[PDB]
């Protein structure tokens, strides 16, 4: 197939707004994915980006019947080599296609690699599957388009970007949708220049993202994996009108508890635990249980933990956090929730812990 | 993500019965979003009263740049026949970017923030067609087939601004073309104050001439009282100096803001709004807890829907404020406050 | 005053037991209003959805 | 004004903010020590008032 | 005598007011549940009508 | 035209007094922002109290703004305004609250408004 | 910012450290190696783990240094170690 096409027409788009059940407790609760949405991974390396990517590849291949495509736009050849070995030594390699644009290739190569991945995902969609497309950096697509535009000699725009910036982003992002035959969901790594969210590259990209997952060095320091931050990760699928009122209330609830805990943890830092009332101690206790219970063992992580991996259905996450928030399970200790699985598995861990 | 679109389509839906035709122009939006908006317009039955004009983010920049001019030309048909229409432009900032692309591909020397100087002329000639015309223009245009009516086209342009900066170029160009602005603040929206309208910035140059008498009289200084309450809260956070009237000013402002938040897709008629404003400013929310304010209204609008329905039908027909109606409103609020629970 | 006070304490003890019931009675009426209005709005909504 | 001096102001204010956070932590600890020294001052005055009460009343 | 009498009588009035919110809380809960049921049937009815 | 010869010394001196106070209030805003007002000097608190009163007394109701404020409009003669500002700077009004100076035509109207709180 | 996108890490050298007499002026926490422990020999991999955490704790407690530390203890030991490794 040719790499260049128009997006789906208005009558081809899906007349519904389904969710994707990723299987990960933090994501499916706090930052649910629309099927056919765009997700931004706003974390630096050090934090599990690739293991999270491999876990999604596994769950969508096993627990659905989807394939994945990975597009390495402007990747260091070294990381390209050892991402391939980490996938081959984890049996996920048979369920993903790899297209790599190594940085040592001329600019025109790097720009078009993003479209090569997208056309392969369009084939798997046309076969009727639901597909994941990973883009290894969307910022490097933008910069490849700037460099090519400068070589062609067109007048620059904005903060020196190409004049076609918003069009070239739109030409990519509008092909990634849910149709009436299948869908392509995308997970895109984002780099923000100068830490500036006002710069045209972030400002153009954030118009297209639906969900936003932030990975934290601090949460990894706690040993909590996956290292998603529940307070800065967000999704515009969290509304009662699309996700329903039980899920909305539960996600709003755990956000409120974790925020209040952060303030209480500053009060504890300056003045110790003696300042807390019984209500405050109950809030701190449940917040620690909620924090523990956002951990999960992946089928990809068995190499380290040695525990068998778990896939958790959305209902089971809603039951678990409903339980912990309303003070059931207050009678069993917080380490019963860590790395366990379902809340039914947490109590069975507790019984001999 | 501040509710700009939600506010505009809820305006469209409330004209579903008011006899004003609606037009929605989507420039550079996602096709998924556009199909979901159309499906929400149809879900509420407004769709039969709207024209929808689409230029998706995938389409050539010229189609985006000419998209709002095409929408204006359809809206002018109703205006010149002496009917009323309402037009939404879903992002004029995205039109300016598309014109900047075409203008720079034609090598035209850029100005501030790289837009051409023609960018004022672009948005000027568009918006300056949203007008009201006298009956002699409608008669002369329609060759006398319509007598004595006056047509209008009402425009609600949307601008997205970076980090809330109201002092960037294109925002300041359009603020200088329109008759006012509604400024939506992310700090209020994140605090759950929705719709997140910031008073003091927001204004309507046309003024009360746009209100019905009852709404004009019952609203009054509520804007400037909210702006001052927000400023007083800023200094009150900083030090303790509470002098009773400050305490009551803070309580009133906090109850009014808790009374002004409202749910999406739940529009309420002028009779309902005038009761709510009457209850706020005649002091009836005294003895009422903040956590009870939302309950207090829901019970009150059910109470007046149940028993004193004929007045509602009167105030919705003619928005007339009399001492007779004020007396009936006083009796309704006196009896509800005394006799009912929430 | 012991006979007045013992009777007046019993009159008082009587009075709170009554007034507790009339609150609980009024609350059950208010419930019944809320639920009947819930049945009314439930039907009103369905008539919209079928036209859609 | 000028982004190189604005960036200098930002670093100066950031340094100022760290030191005030340190002073908050210290002030809380000194409050604790001075309220222990406060309780030790009670018993002397309390028993002296009982003796004065015994004679005076 | 009014000692035990007032305390025990006033306490039960405080309980009856707390229980009054319990009653009204359950009514709003069931209103939500009733709302879910009516909405689900209305959408199911639409689903069958469209399929037919 | 703001010259002693053109407008007379009392006008010129009142205008330079208003500028001098309001500039000095700008010099205090950075310390007020970081540390708040309690760390100001005891006459710096007095400057800030006069400057805020001056800022509010510059405000005025306009006859074309009745469509907006709804408040009746005001016309203030030159002699009457310089007397008001001079009196605030001398501190003869230093016992009224700030809100009394907002949207009032003349100083009289400020003392009258302070009677209404 | 181009070459920081291309390379595997940076050694970041700070002039205020150089003026303070920290020489070589390596600035930890903003200099990092993305290869990490795989490069090291076992002994260095074993021993270096503590230095990174010790220096980071020194950065946090550096604000408490100039203003006096007489009001804390366990931290005065963490500060004392952190300064001696620096
Ligand atoms: N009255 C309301 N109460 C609560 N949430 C609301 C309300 N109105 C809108 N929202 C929420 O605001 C979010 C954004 O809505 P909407 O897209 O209209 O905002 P927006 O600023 O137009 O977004 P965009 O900038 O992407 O076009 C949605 O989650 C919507 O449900
Ligand atoms: N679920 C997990 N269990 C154990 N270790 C984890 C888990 N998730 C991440 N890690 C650890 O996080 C570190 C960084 O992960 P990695 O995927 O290499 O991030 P990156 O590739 O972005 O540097 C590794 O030590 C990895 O073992
Ligand atoms: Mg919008």
């Amino acid at each position: 197939w040719a790499i260049h096409r128009a997006a789906p027409s208005y009558e081809e788009l899906s007349n519904s707004q389904e969710l994707l059940e990723t299987g990960i407790k933090v994501i499916d609760l706090m930052a649910p994915f629309a099927k056919g949405g765009k997700v931004g991974l706003f974390g630096g390396a050090g934090v599990g980006k690739t293991v999270n990517m491999m876990e999604l590849i596994r769950n969508i291949a096993i627990e659905h019947s989807g394939y994945s495509v990975f597009a390495g736009v402007g990747e260091r050849t070294r990381e390209g080599n050892d991402f391939y070995h980490e996938m081959t030594d984890s049996n996920v390699i048979d369920k993903v296609s790899l297209v790599y644009g190594q940085m040592n290739e001329p600019p025109g190569n790097r720009l078009r690699v993003a479209l090569t991945g997208l056309t392969m995902a369009e084939k798997f969609r046309d076969e009727g599957r639901d597909v994941l497309l990973f883009v290894d950096n969307i910022y490097r697509y933008t910069l490849a388009g700037t460099e090519v535009s400068a070589l062609l000699g067109r007048m620059p725009s904005a903060v020196g970007y190409q004049p076609t910036l918003a069009e070239e982003m739109g030409v990519l992002q509008e092909r990634i949708t849910s149709t009436k035959t299948g869908s392509i969901t995308s997970v895109q790594a984002v780099y923000v220049p100068a830490d500036d969210l006002t710069d045209p590259s972030p400002a153009t990209t954030f118009a297209h993202l639906d969900a936003t997952v932030v990975l934290s060095r601090q949460i990894a320091s706690l040993g909590i994996y996956p290292a998603v931050d529940p307070l800065d990760s967000t999704s515009r699928q969290l509304d009662p009108l699309v996700v329903g009122q039980e899920h909305y209330d539960t996600a709003r609830g755990v956000q409120s508890i974790l925020q209040r805990y952060q303030e209480l943890k500053d009060i504890i830092a300056i003045l110790g635990m003696d300042e807390l009332s019984e209500e405050d101690k109950l809030v701190v206790a449940r917040a620690r249980k909620i924090q523990r219970f956002l951990s999960q063992p992946f089928f990809v992580a068995e190499v380290f933990t040695g525990s068998p991996g778990k896939y958790v259905s959305l209902k089971d996450t809603i039951r678990g956090f409903k339980g912990i928030m309303e003070g059931e399970y207050d009678h069993l200790p917080e380490q019963a929730f860590y790395m366990v699985g379902s809340i039914e598995e947490a109590v069975e861990k507790a019984k001999k812990l | 993500q501040t509710g700009k679109t939600a506010l505009a389509i809820d305006a469209i839906i409330n004209q579903r019965d008011s006899g004003i035709k609606a037009i929605y122009v989507a420039i550079g939006q996602k096709a998924s979003t556009i199909s979901n908006v159309v499906r929400k317009l149809e879900e509420h039955g407004a769709l039969a009263n709207t024209i929808v004009v689409v230029a998706t983010a995938s389409e050539s920049a010229a189609l985006q740049y000419l998209a709002p001019y095409a929408g204006a030309a359809m809206g002018e048909y109703f205006r010149d026949r002496g009917e009323d229409a309402l037009i939404i432009y879903d992002d004029l900032s995205k039109q300016a970017v598309a014109y900047r692309q075409i203008s720079l591909l034609l090598r035209r020397p850029p100005g501030r923030e790289a837009f051409p100087g023609d960018v004022f002329y672009l948005h000027s000639r568009l918006l300056e067609r949203a007008a009201r015309v006298n009956a002699e223009y409608v008669e002369a245009f329609t060759k006398g087939e319509v007598k004595g009516k006056t047509g209008s086209l009402t425009a609600l342009p949307i601008i997205e601004t970076q980090a809330g900066d109201v002092s960037a170029f294109v925002p300041t160009n359009v603020i200088s073309i329109t008759d006012g602005q509604i400024f939506l603040e992310t700090n209020l929206f994140n605090a759950g104050i929705r719709p997140a309208v910031n008073p003091g910035i927001s204004v309507s140059r046309v003024g009360g001439a746009a209100q019905t008498k009852i709404m004009k009289k019952l609203s009054g200084g509520i804007r400037t009282a909210l702006a001052q309450y927000r400023e007083l809260a800023a200094f009150s956070q900083f030090a303790s100096d509470l002098d009773d009237a400050t305490r009551k000013q803070l309580d009133h402002g906090q109850k009014v803001t808790e009374l002004l938040k409202q749910k999406q897709y739940a529009p309420m008629s002028v009779a309902q709004q005038s009761l709510v404003l009457f209850a706020a400013e005649r002091g009836y929310l005294a003895d009422v807890e903040l956590s009870k304010i939302g309950s207090f209204e829901a019970a009150l609008l059910a109470y007046v829907d149940r028993d004193h329905a004929p007045l509602m039908q009167e105030i919705n027909q003619t928005g007339g404020y009399n001492d007779e109606i004020e007396g009936k409103l006083k009796g309704i609020l006196d009896s509800f406050k005394a006799t009912q629970s929430w | 005053d012991l006979d007045l006070a013992k009777a007046s304490a019993t009159d008082q003890l009587k009075k709170a037991k009554a007034e507790a019931q009339v609150i609980i009675e009024q609350a059950n009426k208010r419930r019944s209003q809320i639920l009947d209005e819930a049945k009314a709005e439930a039907e009103q909504e369905r008539t919209k959805i079928v036209a859609q | 004004a000028g982004a190189k001096d604005i960036r200098s102001k930002i670093a100066s204010v950031q340094n100022t903010q760290k030191i005030t956070k340190a002073m908050e932590m210290v002030a809380a600890s000194k409050m604790r020590k001075s309220q222990d020294r406060m309780a030790a001052s009670r018993p002397y005055a309390e028993t002296m008032r009982k003796v004065i009460g015994h004679l005076a009343h």
